[PDB]
């Protein structure tokens, strides 16, 4: 009998001031307790577990599904915390293209894997016997329970330690490795590649570590998490969409979910419409109608998902480019290719909640998260085309108050292009009508009023109902754009107001930010200048306002 | 050669702290680096049962094309229990010019407490998730942590104790992995001086504090003023005010009386200019009643002006500045700016250490994403400050400019 070589133990630890589970076993039918006596006699054989004394205060309840059920969840509620490396997966547009490829699904995954003895008393559970006329008998495990908290952890550890010195001898193939499986690629031919791999599962043998013997039960395509893995290409598994006149919460999260998931590879993917439905959610059972926007966005998505699409595998030595679209309502599509036609991959970015935006800066954000996702996914920063002018930028981050960056990038013509709508003047205008604005409103009764007095006579004071400072602030701004010439200057005390137009929004919640807006777009010159409120400064008229 | 025991402060567990993504080269840095590291014994691979990680990634310093690895030791940093101390020399911010030094590598040699290694658990990660990342933790004296110099205090001690018997008129300060030097010699003579020391410190950043001073709040001085020049002139006083008791505007405040254009000049009346006059006498003299407090915090606030110019403000409570300053230097940055953010960031945090001997929390002027996007490319220093993030445009602007 050849040697398996030994598999050190990982210790484990109870999480401080806690102790091994007692919990009482649940009462089974005689069926299931003869079923649970043979499994657990086979097990015992093939030295998966050990019969304990009565010492052992420690238990865990079982039960019968035959098969075998323990429940661990209080042991795993008294373990210790460990390092989860599973955190992400393997996108499929990261894979690098290769001649030859084996997956390898070990069998008894964590029964492979001893357990550090300290610890197996406390993984104890009994077997109810026939009438309980006598001592339940008892057992404890000897390698990592299936359900354990620490199972996958010191599994995969075990695997990676096992594996490394392999693939320290053969640059020449690469090996993944994710869970109870792995994955060996390499561009040698078949025999070749064939060869190498009796060669891997024969050094796991050595560890006592066992594979398919047969043909490997899996073979293109793959599928896996749901995607589809091809030689030449991958997309993911074919969409499901329920179709119901009423519609809950849950089903709208189900959707969401989908579509998102569909969004990676499928390009024109929009989910606002039914996002906006989410609003007020915890609600698992509601009905929920759905506007024309949302059945026509619903529509377009069964219309891209008519088709299927396919995205191409990862070269090293071709440049990584991201090509940027804006697609209006917040809403933004990425698409990252090397060669044309041909994407690796696609995806979308949607505005973030806030009261005031404009286009630069949700174009910023998306290429901020395409850059994340990228350097996640191919460890480097794609060349980005952007539907923004050179000069447009130029004028916006030499401008723009807060610090700003963009990596490498270049201007692609593909409208709509962003742009920026309106310019401030750093410095009053000459022969431009100044227009002193001010505005008021009662804290109690909400009425106000907004108005204007300019250097030329001309005046303006508006009464309003149902309304704050802030609104007649910016309605008086409002009022002067309305009634002045293609150059103004504009002199608020307002720094509310002052602050929303510093921001420089192209677009906003408030209906009356919007219209002044769009009453900027029109103008030629406007400079806005600030001064301190009830200083008694000349032509400011807080009194015209206060009556 | 002796371990010091060390633990954590009472009711912490140790940090667990989400490692980053990382570039190709950053990781194959990493990888070279914490090899030789492990064949070296300052580090050892780890298995699951430690839950612990911190974040680590890779720079490169001034005029080295060597890739460097540094770890955000932040999060163990404040988890640490505190080490008691050194009254912090006074007189190092006072001196005529202070160099810089890399004394780091000095403490690989101590070994560190073993029931403290699992705290300092990092991880080189993959790309893609392809495989488990690389886990480590230090054996020796890691960089970066506030404990390192704390128990090395006594080595340096007596490591620097014949110089310090040699020069009396030199000061010498420590902060992190970093040796601060001042004196009042000549740039040559400094130079050989450090020379001297390193050598000194292998047998075992020019930066001049009298250049760097406060900075007051100055009016323009005009033969003839127009609108908007005297609205300005009254918005700046009145929010000098906030500062200067005896700060008056009514008297410039009249010559606005009426509605005029903002380009007409108006002649100023003789009460206007004695008002200005008084204002001016006023701003000339220091800020009532200004002191440091060591058991607050302090803020720095850094502004935007354009053209590669940067304006900082350092204090405690608001409206009472410890420090000013305005960093316009302009290094290979000129069409980036984060480049620049960070490297204003790094010069106010160095300042900061040498006249505190602690860090500022920062209120940076950009958005979260782009920052913790981008500022790791451009960072050559071994500490790490902390910050938050103003979204909102600030009107004081051009009043600190
Ligand atoms: C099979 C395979 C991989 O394969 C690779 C393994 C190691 C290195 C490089 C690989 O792939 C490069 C790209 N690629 C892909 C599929 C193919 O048929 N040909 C090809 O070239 C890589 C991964 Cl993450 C897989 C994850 C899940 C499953 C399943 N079930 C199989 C996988
Ligand atoms: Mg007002």
């Amino acid at each position: 009998m050849v040697p398996i070589s030994p598999i050190e133990t990982v210790p484990v630890k109870l999480k401080p001031g806690m102790d091994g589970p007692k919990v009482k076993q649940w009462p089974l039918t005689e069926e299931k307790i003869k079923a649970l006596v043979e499994i657990c006699t086979e097990m015992e054989k093939e030295g998966k577990i050990s019969k304990i004394g009565p010492e052992n205060p420690y238990n865990t309840p079982v039960f019968a599904i035959w098969r075998k059920l323990v429940d661990f969840r209080e042991l795993n509620k008294r373990t210790q915390d460990f390092w989860e490396v599973q955190l992400g997966i393997p996108h499929p547009a990261g894979l690098k293209k290769k001649k030859s490829v084996t997956v390898l699904d070990v069998g008894d995954a964590y029964f492979s894997v001893p357990l550090d003895e300290d610890f197996r008393k406390y993984t104890a559970f009994t077997i109810p016997s026939i009438n309980n006329e006598t001592p339940g008998i008892r057992y404890q495990y000897n390698v990592l329970p299936q359900g354990w908290k620490g199972s996958p952890a010191i599994f995969q550890s075990s695997m990676t330690k096992i594996l490394e010195p392999f693939a320290a001898q053969n640059p020449d193939i690469v090996i993944y490795q994710y869970m109870d499986d792995l994955y060996v690629g390499s561009d040698l031919e078949i025999g070749q590649h064939r060869t190498k791999i009796e060669e891997l599962r024969q050094h796991l043998l050595r560890w006592g570590l066992t594979t398919p013997d047969k043909k490997h039960q899996k073979e293109p395509p793959f599928l896996w998490m749901g995607y589809e893995l091809h030689p030449d290409k991958w997309t993911v598994q074919p969409i499901v969409l329920p179709e119901k006149d009423s519609w809950t919460v849950n089903d709208i999260q189900k959707l969401v979910g989908k579509l998102n998931w569909a969004s990676q590879i499928y390009p024109g993917i929009k989910v606002r419409q039914l996002s906006k439905l989410l609003r007020g959610t915890k609600a698992l059972t509601e009905v929920i109608p759905l506007t024309e926007e949302a059945e026509l966005e619903l529509a377009e998505n069964r219309e891209i998902l008519k088709e299927p699409v396919h995205g191409v595998y990862y070269d090293p030595s071709k440049d990584l480019i991201a090509e940027i679209q804006k697609q209006g309502q917040g809403q933004w599509t990425y698409q990252i290719y090397q060669e044309p036609f041909k994407n690796l991959k696609t995806g979308k970015y949607a505005r973030m909640r806030g009261a005031h935006t404009n286009d630069v800066k949700q174009l910023t954000e998306a290429v901020q998260k395409i850059t994340t996702e990228s350097i996640v996914i191919w460890g480097k920063t794609p060349k980005f085309k952007l539907p923004i002018q050179k000069e447009t930028w130029e004028t916006w981050w030499t401008e723009y108050w807060q610090a700003t960056w963009i990596p490498e990038w270049e201007f692609v013509n593909t409208p709509p292009l962003v742009k920026l709508w309106y310019q401030l003047e750093k410095e009053p205008i000459v022969g431009a009508e100044t227009f002193y604005v001010d505005g008021a409103a009662n804290r109690e009764t909400k009425l106000g009023k907004a108005g204007y007095v300019t250097n030329k006579g001309r005046q303006k004071v508006v009464p309003l109902t149902n309304t704050t400072n802030q609104k007649t602030e910016l309605q008086a701004i409002y009022l002067a754009l309305q009634d002045s010439g293609l150059e103004v200057n504009i002199v608020t005390d307002s720094q509310y107001a002052l602050g929303i137009i510093q921001a420089q929004p192209d677009k906003s919640e408030s209906e009356l930010v919007n219209q002044i807006i769009e009453q900027l777009i029109k103008k030629e010159k406007v400079y806005l200048a600030w001064v301190p409120a009830h200083k008694g400064i000349g032509g400011n008229e807080q009194v015209d306002k206060l009556v | 050669i002796e371990t010091v025991p060390v633990k954590l402060k009472p009711g912490m567990d140790g940090p667990k702290v989400k490692q980053w993504p990382l570039t190709e080269e950053k990781i194959k840095a990493l990888v070279e680096i914490c090899t030789e590291m492990e064949k070296e014994g300052k580090i050892s691979k780890i298995g699951p049962e430690n839950p612990y990680n911190t974040p680590v990634f890779a720079i490169k310093k001034k005029d080295s094309t060597k890739w460097r690895k540094l770890v955000d030791f932040r999060e163990l940093n404040k988890r640490t229990q505190d080490f008691w101390g050194i009254p912090h020399p006074a007189g190092l911010k006072k001196k005529k010019s202070v160099t810089v030094l890399d004394v780091g590598d000095a403490y690989f040699s101590v070994p560190l407490d073993e029931d403290f290694r699992k705290y300092t658990a990092f991880t080189i990660p993959s790309i893609n998730n392809e495989t488990p990342g690389i886990r480590y933790q230090y054996n020796v004296l890691p960089q970066g942590w506030k404990g390192s110099p704390a128990i090395f205090q006594s080595s340096m001690t007596k490591i620097l104790e014949p110089f310090k018997k040699q020069n009396p008129d030199i000061v010498i300060y420590q902060y992190m992995d970093d040796l601060y030097v001042g004196s009042d010699l000549e740039i040559g003579q400094h130079r050989t001086k450090i020379e001297e020391l390193r050598q000194h410190l292998l047998r075992w950043y020019e930066l001049h504090p009298d250049k760097w001073t406060v900075q007051p709040i100055v009016l323009p001085e005009k033969d003839s003023w127009t609108v908007n020049d005297i609205q300005k002139l009254v918005g700046k006083l009145n929010w000098a005010s906030q500062i200067y008791p005896g700060i008056k505007v009514r008297q410039l405040s009249k010559l606005l009386r009426g509605t005029k254009a903002l380009t007409e000049v108006i002649p100023l009346t003789e009460e206007a200019e004695l008002e200005l006059a008084e204002n001016r006498e006023i701003l000339k003299e220091p800020v009532h009643g200004v002191y440091y407090d060591p058991s607050k915090d302090l803020i720095a606030e850094i502004q935007k002006q354009g053209q590669g110019q940067w304006t900082y403000q350092i204090y405690q409570e608001p409206f009472k500045n410890l420090k000013t300053g305005k960093y316009a230097r302009m290094r290979g940055a000129h069409t980036n700016d984060v480049k620049q953010l960070t490297e204003a960031v790094q010069k106010i945090t160095t300042e900061s250490i040498v006249i505190w001997g602690k860090t500022p929390k920062f209120k940076l002027p950009i958005q979260k994403e782009t920052w913790e996007t981008w500022w790791t490319e451009y960072w050559q220093a071994t500490w790490i400050p902390e910050w938050e993030f103003v979204n909102t445009p600030p009107l004081v602007k051009l009043w600190y400019q």
